[PDB]
DNA sequence: TAGGGTTAGGGTTAG
């Protein structure tokens, strides 16, 4: 079978993409041309971009715009185009006061520094980083930067030689990136493998079925009517570790049904959706995201800065605010609850935060 | 342990039941209504009891409980009560709410790699007990746990603390080398350290900012002056400092890395009398900015000094990642840029940058 | 006005429609591709009064053309096979190769006749082409694709929005008839009224009804820069609000009905003594926000609440809008989106130096700079802001350097004389905008050319030509 | 109430 390159939409996602990789020269000039945008290649599903090589200088031709190299790493003899870069402009040197001249002498001391440091010649050792380029039939390094190694004693070249191998079997030779990771998308179909993963997708959806239809109030029996919910928890999952009872198989799987149902309530609840009152109904649900009532007070009381001095700070801090509105709303409300009708409260431009947890009136 | 009440006296019934009213019975303000009280006496004394005889109860002298990883690093649990077991690594005092800030690391057998923490001491109880000190093993147990405004996690010391000490520092504080590894492995989420050293290799630099500033106020001096002096400053001193934010690589994967005071000199690769000569002559407009990138023959020289094959070299970098471990906020998805190679722009899925801090530049 | 309900009027056929003025065209193909946006004001007989709407067009489809070959030519060696070529056969090889390899399931053609006349040779002055719809979903074709049949294929890069305005035959901004609303479950848009229609079909043009009175709003404000890292920040600022500016008669008098100033602090100094008493003895209405993420909050909620269709100011796209937005990127202000109409969660990005991302900030919305207008209608010595005041209403303006600012807050006359300064600025920066009436002419300018109305505001002539061609 | 301020930056050609 032809193995179909990576999508060219999932290639930022690996982290050699954007780094300079060390390859062989050999493995350079070997590497297949990736189809869907020329000049980025594939090793073992890699998408490389850049290169970094490393060898002796075995020849020298110079041109009008750009030189050339002949670049051989004992594996392979690649070129390696090193652009001129014009020096039109040149900085004009004044005869300032002694510390400026330091600085002018500091200066050209630089410039004769770099221009000895990239002087080459037939049988130096040179670094080239850059991207590799076709033309004219011919694969080529468009080098960035490079400069002239100074190694008299050649451990810089042997460590090289010992390092990559290592490189190679570490990071080069492993299949490829993670990219939501493998099926992370749904859960193969509604079947799934986790039954807590399976209440927690029944438990959002329901939470995005009461949303839709803009839902005042509900209980979990009218949930359990909803044909559509309850296919989704049909699963051979909650089926298989719901055989408790023999004599009672419908009635047991029912009851596995209201767990699996009572959890995913109680999951929306301590995210603060659905809040609950002592009306003698254990399923009675109201979500926190309508109750228009609950937003006024609490608007009311931010803008009397819950009670407190004038001379004192304007605003609250969430922890003020939560015990004021326990001391004088409800004892029986949730951190989260508050939390959601304050950022509903900030969306419709009522109340402005001035601090992380902190909270002002217009 | 298992103690026994050994209260001498006549055998009166009850009275290891219940408090008398009547008689002599006074319990804490936090224990008002509390339906079960026995107030200790003078004459009365403790024993412990040996291992054998109450060896199916002493069978639960495991570890002493500890609260999971996961709850002690999520700001969703609501409850504020945690307990662990760590080693001190520094100690210090902090004044004008007097506290003694500690830095301990945890300890556990879940994660290999485990975070640091910051656990506060107030003035209720600052007479701190014995045998904290750096280098030991200490067991803290139920502690408050608050998040504070930039989301670290930091636990408080409460009238419900306890607090044991296991060993003794060590008398000779041996030495350990950071491990080495590739930038990629920071990038997959198994189990990666914090605190590593690697071999990467200088590309470009971002900014560079040098001051003077003021001693006292911290603001920016000219000469030697203060410029609020008479206000906020009683005296003439000055004081340098820099920033510095490089782009480095190592052949698998890409990173940003901030530095600060002398690590600038390291980095630039400059020998201290050029360190010297370039801080003095920066004395004396006051400051000194550049944005190569981003949202004078001073100039000209940091220009042509940045851009060098002098700077741009491979060195050695031991490095702490910004984010501290302490801190929970995951809420990054996927960019999309439009990288063009071959004259044929195309649209890919990055993810962002990695940010570090440095602690020693070495060449190579 | 209630969201269960919108305000349908009763048609000539007895069927209730939708109907607007639209202004500004929005279109996202990365997300959402085949849905264009369109914001504009629609009457509302509850109020008597004009409201902003928001509606949504889905289900747009492409369109191609393809060149039939005169002489059969073999792909792989480029010689002739010994048939002529036929529209079947060209129909034939298309579904057997190109929705095949493209993986383009539904698809519609037919025969059609069309006329080329530009600078692409190989190409008659006359001949039949064949047309393929499809919709946005399916992967676009490249631009060089080559066949036995089909020597060059047109259409293949087409925008959605430039589809849906030449289908229609839309000139500027116009009254709208839409035909069956649908609601929206989920808002998706800040504005009062949201629909979306099916179909671009459903869309005609009304002409008959004069344009409606906006809003507009000039604002300005003060940055002082810091020393440490060359940043700029946001001390105060202030803005004008007009709520019934007509466009089709001169500016009302007087220009503004309404404003609001709000004045911060920088992170070291404090605010003069007593200065909060002295605001109120003066009885001004200036509200002192403690830090600068109080200042963008209180701004962009005044922002939303007001509701403004053109904005106006001087040298707004160049350093304004782009040190706004890096401040509440800093400042981590929450719901940036307010700035335009749409919903959106990601910033563009920012530092462009084309400002494709500045410009598309504020989509929905009207930019009129004073700066651009100026250079398109008159000449002056230079387009600074005291030169323009001097030149046009022949008034001094004094300028305040930036090393006093920090010395201004010593005293609280020097704050008080500092923000009536800027107040100031902002009302001579609106009565410029007022004298040369620079809406009406862009609004004569866009239905001339037919081009969208913001595009016009951005001196682009070569754009307004292009669409009129 | 406990980290300083905070965010994000280069991403192309020349024969």
């Amino acid at each position: 079978r032809c193995e179909e390159e990576t999508p060219s939409l999932l290639w930022g996602l690996d982290p050699v993409f954007l780094a300079f990789a060390k390859l062989y020269i050999r493995d350079i000039l070997d590497m297949k041309e990736s189809r869907q945008v020329p000049g980025v290649f594939l090793y073992n599903g890699h998408p490389i971009k850049q290169v970094d090589v490393l060898g002796t200088v075995i020849g020298v031709r110079e041109r009008d715009a750009f030189y050339s190299y002949g670049v051989d790493d004992s594996t392979g003899v690649i070129n390696c185009i090193c652009w001129k870069k014009l020096n039109t402009e040149s900085v004009s040197a004044a005869p300032s006061a002694a510390r400026e001249l330091s600085l002018t002498s500091q200066l050209k001391k630089l410039q004769e520094t770099i221009e000895q440091k990239t002087k080459i010649e037939i049988g130096d050792t040179i670094r080239v980083r850059g991207s590799i380029r076709t033309y004219r039939e011919e694969r080529e390094i468009h080098a960035t930067t490079y400069y002239k190694v100074d190694d008299p004693v050649w451990n810089i070249q042997i460590a090289r030689m010992l390092e990559l191998p290592t490189i190679y079997r570490k990071v080069y030779d492993q299949p490829f990136h993670s990219s939501a990771l493998e099926k992370e998308e749904a859960l193969s179909n509604p079947g799934a493998l986790d039954l807590p993963s399976l209440t927690s997708l029944l438990s959002e959806k329901a939470k995005e079925f009461l949303m839709e239809n803009r839902v005042q109030s509900f209980y979990q029996q009218e949930l359990e009517m909803v044909e559509s919910l309850l296919s989704l928890a049909n699963q051979p999952v909650i089926h298989s570790a719901s055989s408790d009872q023999v004599n009672f198989k419908k009635d047991t799987t029912s009851k596995a049904i209201h767990s699996i149902f009572k959890n995913a309530i109680q999951l929306l609840q301590e995210k603060g959706l659905v809040f609950q009152k002592d009306d003698g109904f254990d399923n009675l649900y109201y979500v926190t995201r309508e109750d228009k009532d609950l937003h006024r007070k609490i608007h009311r009381i931010i803008q009397q800065d819950c009670q407190k001095p004038n001379h004192m700070e304007k605003g609250c801090h969430f922890l003020h605010i939560l015990a004021c509105a326990r001391l004088s709303i409800r004892p029986g409300l949730s951190e989260a609850v508050l939390q959601q009708v304050l950022e509903l409260l900030e969306d419709q431009s009522d109340i402005v935060s001035t601090m992380e947890h902190y909270y002002t009136a217009f | 342990q298992v103690y026994r009440l050994v209260a001498p006296g006549p055998a009166t019934p009850m009275l290891f039941e219940k408090d008398g009213s009547s008689c002599i019975s006074r319990r804490p303000l936090e224990l008002a209504g509390c339906a079960s009280c026995l107030t200790v006496q003078d004459n009365w004394t403790l024993e412990l009891e040996s291992s054998q005889d109450i060896q199916d109860v002493l069978d639960a002298n495991k570890s002493l409980p500890e609260s999971s990883l996961t709850d002690l690093l999520s700001d969703n649990f609501t409850d504020s009560l945690v307990s662990f077991s760590a080693e001190i690594l520094s100690r210090t005092l902090c004044e004008p709410r007097r506290c003694v800030k500690l830095t301990v690391a945890l300890e556990t057998a879940e994660c290999e790699f485990p975070p640091h923490l910051d656990v506060y001491i107030e003035d209720p109880h600052l007479p701190p007990s014995l045998g904290l000190l750096p280098g030991a093993r200490v067991h803290f147990s139920q502690l408050e746990k608050r998040v504070s405004r930039s989301h670290n996690v930091y636990c408080c010391f409460r009238s419900s603390t306890y607090v044991q000490v296991l060993s003794f520092p060590p008398e000779t504080t041996i030495s350990v080398p950071l491990p080495h590894i590739y930038l990629a492995e920071l990038l997959q989420g198994g189990q990666s350290p914090f605190q590593a050293t690697a071999s990467c290799h200088i590309v470009s630099v971002f900014s560079l900012q040098l001051f003077w500033v003021c001693a006292y106020c911290t603001s920016i001096c000219r000469q030697g002056k203060c410029t609020r002096l008479g206000s906020t400053c009683p005296t003439q001193t000055a004081i340098s400092q820099a920033i510095i934010r490089l782009l480095v690589e190592d052949g698998t994967a890409e990173a940003v890395v901030t530095c600060r005071n002398h690590h600038v000199a390291a980095a630039l690769g400059l020998c201290p009398r050029e360190w010297a000569s370039l801080l003095d002559f920066v004395q004396v407009p006051g400051r000194v900015v550049l944005q190569f990138a981003g949202p004078e023959p001073m100039t000209m020289f940091l220009w042509t000094l940045c851009t060098s094959p002098s700077v741009l070299r491979p060195i050695v970098l031991s490095f702490e990642l910004e984010r501290k471990p302490s801190k929970i906020v995951p809420l990054e998805p996927p960019r999309l840029q439009r990288f063009q190679c071959g004259e044929l722009p195309f649209l890919t899925h990055v993810n962002p940058r990695l940010r570090l801090s440095c602690l020693s530049i070495r060449e190579s | 006005v209630d969201s269960s309900h919108l305000p349908l009027v009763k048609g000539a056929d007895e069927e209730q429609v939708f109907h607007f003025y639209w202004l500004d065209a929005y279109e996202d193909q990365y997300n959402q591709p085949g849905v264009v946006f369109l914001f504009g004001k629609v009457w509302i007989e509850s109020a008597e009064t004009h409201v902003s709407c928001c509606v949504m067009v889905k289900n747009i489809e492409r369109t191609l053309y393809f060149l039939p070959r005169e002489m059969k030519i073999d792909l792989n060696t480029g010689k002739e096979t010994g048939t002529p070529i036929s529209m079947k056969d060209v129909y034939e090889e298309f579904d057997e190769k190109i929705a095949t390899k493209y993986k383009i399931m539904k698809f519609k053609s037919k025969p059609v006749e069309k006329n080329y006349a530009f600078e692409i040779p190989d190409v008659p002055e006359k001949s039949e082409y064949l047309e393929v719809k499809y919709s946005a979903e399916m992967p676009q074709l490249p631009q060089d694709l080559k066949g036995e049949t089909f020597s060059h294929v047109f259409g293949t890069n087409t925008s959605s929005l430039e589809l849906f305005l030449m289908n229609r035959k839309i000139k500027g901004p116009c009254w709208l008839e839409v035909k069956s609303p649908q609601l929206l479950n989920q808002p998706v848009s800040w504005c009062k009224v949201e629909a979306m229609a099916l179909k671009p079909d459903l869309v005609n043009v009304i002409k008959d009804v004069s344009p409606p009175p906006l809003v507009v709003m000039a604002f300005s404000m003060k940055t002082m820069q810091n020393a440490k890292n060359h940043q700029n920040e946001i001390i105060a600022m202030a803005a004008l609000v007009h709520h019934s500016f007509a466009l089709d008669k001169a500016a009302p008098k007087p220009p503004f009905q309404s404003h609001f100033c709000v004045v911060s602090k920088p992170k070291d100094c404090i605010f003069p003594y007593a200065f909060k008493e002295v605001i109120e003895k003066k009885n001004v209405k200036v509200e002192v926000a403690a830090t600068e993420r109080t200042l963008l909050g209180f701004f962009l909620a005044k922002v939303h609440k007001i509701d403004p269709d053109i904005i106006v100011g001087h040298n707004i796209y160049g350093f304004e809008l782009e040190v706004l937005l890096q401040r509440i990127n800093v400042c981590k202000a929450p719901h940036w989106s307010k700035i335009g109409r749409l919903k959106r969660s990601n910033m563009p990005k920012l530092g462009g130096r084309s400002g494709f991302g500045e410009r598309n900030a504020t989509c929905g919305r009207m930019i009129c700079d004073v700066e651009i207008s100026a250079k398109e209608l008159i000449r002056c010595k230079s387009y600074h802001l005291s030169e323009l005041v001097q030149q046009i209403l022949k008034t001094e303006r004094v300028v305040i350097p930036m090393e006093n600012i920090q010395n201004m807050y010593s005293e609280s006359s020097q704050l008080l004389y500092l923000l009536e300064h800027t107040w100031k600025d902002a009302k001579f920066i609106l009565q410029i905008m007022c004298e040369l009436n620079v809406l009406p002419l862009a609004l004569q300018i866009t239905n001339i050319a037919g081009n969208i109305m913001s595009r016009t505001l951005m001196g682009g002539r070569s754009e307004r030509n292009e669409f009129l061609l």
